[PDB]
């Protein structure tokens, strides 16, 4: 909550389903992309933004894979 | 005549070299002289050897590279 | 040892031509330079694991069907070399087998994967290769890399009509740059980057300045091709402009000699320590910019003055 997720009771299942089950890629649907700043402020540093659409995201990726970097994905309908 | 192949020098094959001219067995040599790097390179491919390197010694049915697999080839054929 | 002389021997054989490997690790090992020896070994490699693979055809292990000692030599340097490289071996399918075959016999197999087993260093701690606590991480494979492609930097160089010689493809290098900086970034992310790190810091400020004159470099040699097609090569144009003209040469003097001064360095890299160029090219391009944007003027008063010459172009 203190980085910014809604009071919502839906909101608040939907970020423990999310965070508590990790042996799985999560897929975050959100219009208002007010969901991807709530995650950086949870990893702060760590956080690497990265996008289906962008040139250099075949090798930024594996960027991030080799030191641990926390990634997300701005465009998933694209894959 | 038997051959071994190097360069103008004692190089890798010079105790070898002296053994063989200890027992006066008779052999022959195909050496790269100081300004003859091409004549190396024109022979560094066609020596046979399970190693390739310099020096290559090929006689009796003894395709050798390799120093130590050479001298001892030759010591073995004399049980020396 | 065998079962005779013969068979005694022939084991002996393969000894020293396994030692011919294991002793090629130590001569590299403890130079200062290893990271970059290493590449010079890495390429000799395929040509000995060749070797072995043929070895290896019309018998079960090296010296013979019946197993003999130089296959459990073979084994510790692949051991050793896998961690070297993992690809190592791929390329030599006949001794990636001769290998697992060893790690296969039951007892040996169940001994490396015991609690009494080493997992790693190679050597004594003091080694530069495989010493210390700790195995690779990827780190070091990865600023090994970069170091590599910093020291091979080509720029395609083209002459044109007249003196001056033209840098040709400039995006590779250029891309080639921002990826490796972007790299360092991505590694501080890592937790065991933290002494090994320092090193970094200094490759980054090596970078940064030399994407810093790799930008200035380029507006330049686009903003005098254009000016040179301009005013260089006509008698009537200079003489309309001659405080333009008089100021494009001077700078096309100083160029010049940047230039064939950089380009006869023969290191990408090595043009950042040539003296004053961020400033040299920065104040340059500016110049430049005053020089086309002096024609600009001279072309809209002589447009103002006979409007058709707007319809022109």
């Amino acid at each position: 909550l203190e980085c910014g997720l809604d009071k919502n009771d839906y909101f608040l299942e939907n970020m423990s389903i999310v965070m508590n089950s990790q042996d799985a890629v999560p897929f975050l649907l959100d219009p208002s992309s007010h969901m991807i700043t709530v995650i950086s402020n949870y990893y702060g540093n760590k956080t690497v933004l990265l996008s289906f659409l962008e040139e250099g995201f075949v090798k930024r990726l594996e960027n991030a894979i080799r030191f641990g970097s926390v990634v997300i994905i701005q465009d998933g309908e694209f894959f | 005549s038997p051959i071994l192949g190097y360069w103008k020098i004692k190089g890798l094959v010079q105790p070898t070299r002296l053994l063989l001219e200890y027992l006066e067995e008779k052999y022959e040599e195909h050496l790269y002289e100081r300004d003859e790097g091409d004549k190396w390179r024109n022979k560094k491919f066609e020596l046979g050897l399970e190693f390739p390197n310099l020096p290559y010694y090929i006689d009796g049915d003894v395709k050798l590279t390799q120093s130590m697999a050479i001298i001892r080839y030759i010591a073995d054929k004399h049980n020396m | 040892l065998g079962g005779c002389p013969k068979e005694r021997a022939e084991i002996s054989m393969l000894e020293g031509a396994v030692l011919d490997i294991r002793y090629g690790v130590s001569r590299i090992a403890y130079s200062k330079d290893f990271e970059t020896l290493k590449v010079d070994f890495l390429s000799k490699l395929p040509e000995m694991l060749k070797m072995f693979e043929d070895r290896l055809c019309h018998k079960t292990y090296l010296n013979g069907d019946h197993v003999t000692h130089p296959d459990f030599m073979l084994y510790d340097a692949l051991d050793v070399v896998l961690y070297m490289d993992p690809m190592c071996l791929d390329a030599f399918p006949k001794l990636v087998c001769f290998k697992k075959r060893i790690e296969a016999i039951p007892q040996i197999d169940k001994y490396l994967k015991s609690s009494k087993y080493i997992a790693w260093p190679l050597q004594g701690w003091q080694a530069t290769f495989g010493g210390g606590d700790h195995p690779p991480f990827v780190i070091e494979k990865s600023l090994n890399r970069i170091k590599k492609f910093w020291k091979e930097a080509q720029y395609e160089v083209i002459e044109h009509s007249s003196g001056l010689k033209l840098v040709r493809e400039w995006d590779v290098l250029e891309q080639a740059c921002k990826e490796d900086l972007e790299e360092l970034v991505s590694m501080k992310a890592s937790n065991y980057y933290k002494i090994f790190e320092q090193d970094c810091l200094d490759l980054e400020s090596k970078l940064t300045k030399l994407s810093e004159i790799q930008v200035n470099w380029v507006e330049v040699q686009f903003y005098w091709l254009d000016l040179y097609g301009i005013l260089g090569e006509n008698l009537d144009i200079q003489n309309f402009l001659p405080l333009e003209t008089s100021k494009f040469k001077s700078l096309t003097s100083e160029y010049k000699m940047i230039t064939t001064r950089a380009f006869q360095l023969d290191t990408t890299i090595e043009v950042i320590h040539i003296p004053n160029f961020d400033t040299t090219l920065k104040l340059t391009i500016d110049s430049l910019k005053m020089i086309k944007s002096s024609l600009s003027t001279f072309l809209e008063r002589q447009r103002r003055q006979f409007p058709r010459f707007y319809f022109l172009g």
